[PDB]
């Protein structure tokens, strides 16, 4: 990709600021979702709490209690109404949110599975897709509990999943260093992506839903295109060896993100792939990072329990 | 699938949208809603 | 002739 | 402060009342001592969790017992019309058509009189248990019986629900054993199959790794399995994320050990071994196998222990060797040293 | 005309404010980037040492430069005024108070994080132990209130009207000011004495017989001898705050003891060089608790300078 398109212009360095500091949390923040409302991001910690913060006033309008304390993802609802999280304890519990009683309380504790849940995500307000640790994707229907389709075909562990935005298909990385382009209705593989030396941490969806990168443990992001079937662009550099931890891209397209094991958070030009910003807030692994989806703030959850929201 | 025609794609659909991206551009501070907000 | 300084 | 037309303080009251209740929750997430597990055999494992577990919240799952209750019944009354059986008593045909009024109207799972009589009759009736025992033809809850034959009890307008009642609402098994006033955690990892490398930083920050090994393994080959958890022991001992946390050493059922070293040797397991075919020297030998492997000795260390399914000294000793693990770990952190 | 003038020579004053001047540069630098470190999980130990550490930069930047300025060179007509004599003083009992309550308090948290660490897991927490920093600076304050109660100026000329005569010495009477000042000396030196002599002695009989006794291998003798280096850094400590807050207090002691009956005209020089002493043994104490804290430790040396260089 860089190498045909670099006769334009580079967007030069890019200075992002602290603009917040969600301080609260007392252990690691594991993983974070934006809102659809650009204002209200869920993120959990590995001490047993997920907190809905306004982010825009730094107030947390929600704790929820987990009946197991380990939980590594979670996922906002588009309409707002409910918030995921899964982890250790194999059960991605959907609370909701507009109760008219008022308290946070947990709809269904959904189970299914015999692996860890890696990573889960909102197809609408009554489907739910979960990456698990049993190597078999998962699209759930919260009503009847029952999982609607199970994807097998992973062989190693899958560690991370991401919708396309038009909510009809999704791809899930795994650690047999190939993201599998899956499919909600006719529930089977089109594509896998092949190109890694090591396992995928995290992934992402470029805006279009025409590409997303992949965030393996050699520091190299991969951007794929989904028709072709390759590798399209090796986002790497030297003296980056650490593990890249979530991927997000821009609202444009034109800035990627990375946050690495190598503590600060790196900005990527997608066109080309120069480290166009460094984000070092934090002293310990970024863990998450998110781009909300009007594409105004980036916020960035890590392993220190400080949640900082980069303009 | 011609991976030059779906890079260019990629190009061309990014230099469309990369002119109202409201984080590479920046921020007036009277715009942003996040400002440091001393209170 | 006693100190004042303490 | 401008107060800001008086609700954004509120949402600012609001925080400072999550953090309260964050706060206290972060004491108690100091307070709680938390224990890996790891065998790579079956080790006694159970035998050792049977061995520690010897020595409100409830209420919150009401509603999660009413709606699976609702969700099994109607579960049944639903595949009756597929699968084309009909109601023993053709007048529970009305009751079944007032089921789907009353959940119909209702806004999370709940229980009336009026519903429990309604669930009571339909759940007695001939039909309904014909589709009940054809349940495989279906989706149905595993513990659709379990509540819909104690709907009594949990009709009850005062019920609460039973532990049992919140376990019927494959992975980490946690174990909040208390021991001598101090409360504790344990995780019970090692019935969950997946890769190890991904999810054992979620574990970094526990106090210390209890890493039961069965001795009498020394023999059975797939490879023996006796160097396989000499492997797991390597790649547990010498992980970065480890590194500052003691390993507990427990070697199991000593007894199949003594009469099984009594009829075969040591040296089948072990080339370079011709020691005594005793029991001490051969445990001190085995012992010395496993403490050899810590790359890291100034750091961590690793505890011993040796029993059979009995000698419930065993507890305790986890409490013994937790001090020698939190008191160390306090001398590296408190100024001293 | 300007009695009560010592004639003390000026070299050995420069000698003891040349010390001075090195012990205070040392000292504020380090308690500096002590204090700018720790502003760099059972995390509950680093905010005794970084009060310990202000406490220190406190004493330090408060009394010493004005102690130089108008107790060694310029005598008994001051330039301070009498706020200034009295907030003075008021900083400086209220400095050895914090200094001797976070030597307590740091002992009692060492010995609960070690000789009885399930009750430091229950008992001690962050927001208790920043409650406990804000309780004993309130006690500081609080204690150094009659600091306030007590001080004073006072002529002393041949008619007591001469502005090249007044001191600002405690003003009450012998009675009342022995009894504030053996308070003083009571509480603020010999409760911490015990108390952290005590608790040392206890942490490091606990460690000693957890290493010789050993209740496994010591690990080739490495990191339980770096462990005797902490037992090296217990002891250090106690000896400092004893040897340094010992004859500082014995001096206010025996300025409350003698009713210029015991005076004579050499023993008032020897009580001005002993003052001279023992200020440079308090700003020794404010030197090397952070000095004390960073050399014996090779991560703290290495990591400073860092922050140095």
């Amino acid at each position: 990709l860089s190498q045909i398109t670099n006769n334009i212009d580079p967007v030069g360095r890019i200075q992002m600021r602290t603009r917040r500091t969600l301080r609260g949390h007392l252990a690691k923040i594991y993983a974070m979702h934006w809102g659809t409302d650009s204002r209200l991001l869920v993120s959990a910690s590995q001490d047993g709490k997920l907190i809905i913060w306004d982010s825009y006033t730094t107030n947390k309008v929600h704790a929820i209690p987990l009946r197991s304390s380990w939980v590594m993802t979670c996922a906002y609802a588009p309409s707002g109404n409910y918030v995921a999280c899964g982890g250790l304890d194999n059960i991605c519990s959907i609370y909701n949110l507009k109760t008219r009683e008022g308290n946070v309380r947990v709809s269904r504790e959904l189970a299914g599975h015999t692996g860890y849940l890696s990573c889960c995500r909102f197809l609408d307000d009554n489907q739910i897709v979960t990456s698990s640790g049993d190597t078999t994707c998962a699209l759930w229907d919260i009503e009847t509990g029952q999982q609607t389709t199970t994807f097998t075909g992973h062989t190693g562990d899958v560690m991370s999943l991401s919708l396309a935005p038009d909510t009809r298909l999704f791809v899930s990385g795994a650690c047999d260093a190939s993201a599998k382009l899956w499919d909600v209705r006719e529930g089977m593989c089109r594509q896998t992506f092949t190109g890694h030396e090591s396992d995928i941490n995290a992934i992402c969806f470029f805006p279009n839903g025409n590409a997303f990168a992949t965030g393996s443990d050699d520091a190299t992001c991969r951007l794929f295109d989904l028709r072709a079937d390759q590798e399209l662009m090796t986002y790497s550099h030297d003296n980056i060896i650490c593990g890249i931890t979530s991927v997000s891209f821009s609202k444009s397209g034109r800035l990627l993100l990375a946050g690495y094991d190598d503590f600060n958070c790196n900005v990527w030009d997608a066109l080309k792939a120069d480290r166009a910003g460094v984000l070092a807030g934090h002293d310990n692994r970024v863990s998450c990072l998110g781009v909300t989806d009007d594409g105004m703030a980036v916020a960035t959850g890590s392993w220190d329990s400080f949640l900082k929201i980069w303009n | 699938m011609l991976v030059s025609k779906c890079c260019e794609e990629v190009r061309d659909y990014v230099e469309e949208r990369s002119g109202e991206d409201p984080l590479v551009k920046g921020i007036p501070e009277d715009k942003n809603p996040f400002k440091e907000l001393k209170g | 002739r006693r100190p004042y300084i303490l | 402060g401008c107060t800001l037309s008086a609700e954004d303080k509120a949402a600012v009251e609001r925080s400072k009342m999550i953090d309260r209740n964050l706060r206290e929750d972060g004491e108690k997430a100091a307070r709680e001592v938390k224990l890996l597990l790891l065998g790579a055999g079956e080790s006694g494992k159970s035998t050792i969790v049977k061995q520690m577990k010897i020595i409100e919240e409830c209420k919150q799952y009401k509603a999660v017992v009413y709606s699976n209750t609702i969700q099994s019944i109607i579960a049944i009354i639903r595949a009756m019309g597929r699968l084309k059986i009909d109601f023993g008593d053709s007048a529970r045909a009305d009751d079944a058509r007032q089921l789907f009024v009353l959940a119909g109207a209702a806004e999370e799972g709940f229980m009336t009189a009026e519903l429990a009589g309604v669930i009571k009759r339909l759940w007695k009736d001939s039909g309904v248990q014909a589709c009940f025992n054809r349940s495989r033809e279906y989706q149905l809850n595993d513990s659709a019986a379990y509540y819909l034959n104690d709907l009594d009890r949990i009709a009850q307008p005062n019920y609460i629900p039973t532990q049992q009642d919140v376990l019927r609402t494959t992975g980490i098994v946690e174990t909040h054993f208390t021991f001598k006033d101090l409360h504790f955690k344990m995780f019970d990892v090692g019935g969950q199959r997946s890769e190890r490398k991904k999810w054992i930083h979620c574990f970094e920050g526990v106090t210390a790794i209890i890493f039961c090994v069965a001795l009498s393994d020394y023999d059975l080959v797939l490879m023996n399995r006796m160097h396989e958890s000499m492997k797991l022991f390597d790649s547990i001992c010498n992980n970065k994320w480890f590194t500052d946390t003691s390993i507990i050493l427990f070697l199991n059922k000593k007894d199949l050990f003594e009469e099984k070293i009594k009829k075969s040797p040591l040296t089948i397991c072990y080339p370079e071994y011709a020691g005594s075919n005793t029991y001490e020297e051969a445990a001190a030998y085995i012992q010395c196998q496993f403490e050899d492997l810590n790359k890291r000795k100034d750091t961590k260390e690793i505890y011993t222990h040796f029993t059979c399914a009995t000698d419930t000294k065993n507890v305790q000793f986890v409490f013994d060797a937790v001090t020698d693990v939190i008191i160390k770990n306090n001398l590296k952190d408190c100024g001293l040293f | 005309n300007s009695d009560l003038d010592v004639n003390t020579d000026i070299y050995s004053k420069v000698l003891v404010t040349a010390i001075y001047l090195a012990l205070f540069v040392v000292g504020t630098v380090g308690n500096s980037v002590t204090l700018f470190t720790l502003a760099r999980l059972q995390s509950t130990v680093d905010y005794y040492l970084g009060s310990l550490a202000l406490s220190d930069l406190l004493i330090l930047l408060l009394a010493m430069p004005v102690e130089l300025y108008n107790f060694i060179w310029v005598h008994h007509p001051w330039a301070f005024g009498d706020a200034g004599c009295r907030g003075y003083y008021f900083l400086r009992d209220a400095c050895t108070y914090a200094t001797a309550l976070n030597v307590v308090s740091l002992s009692v948290e060492r010995y609960l994080a070690i000789c009885h660490p399930f009750k430091a897991k229950t008992l001690m927490s962050r927001s208790r132990t920043k409650k406990f920093i804000s309780a004993i600076w309130l006690a500081s304050a609080l204690l150094a209130i009659p600091m306030l109660f007590t001080m004073g100026l006072q002529n002393l000329s041949g008619d007591g009207t001469h502005p090249g005569g007044l001191v600002c010495t405690p003003i009450v009477d012998t009675a009342t000011l022995k009894v504030v000042i053996q308070v003083n000396t009571f509480m603020s030196f010999l409760f911490p004495m015990l108390v952290a002599s005590i608790l040392n002695t206890v942490i490091a009989n606990k460690l000693t017989v957890m290493v010789h006794q050993a209740a496994n291998m010591t690990i080739e003798p490495g990191r339980v001898q770096a462990l005797r280096r902490g037992v090296l850094v217990l002891r250090a400590v106690v000896i400092a705050f004893v040897v340094c807050w010992l004859p500082y207090h014995v001096r206010r002691l025996m300025f409350c003891y003698i009713s210029d009956e015991q005076w004579t005209t050499f023993l008032f020089d020897f009580y001005h060089y002993f003052y001279m002493l023992t200020n440079a043994l308090v700003y020794v104490s404010a030197a090397i608790n952070p000095i004390l804290y960073n050399l014996v430790s090779a991560n703290f040396r290495q990591v400073f300078l860092s922050t140095l260089a």
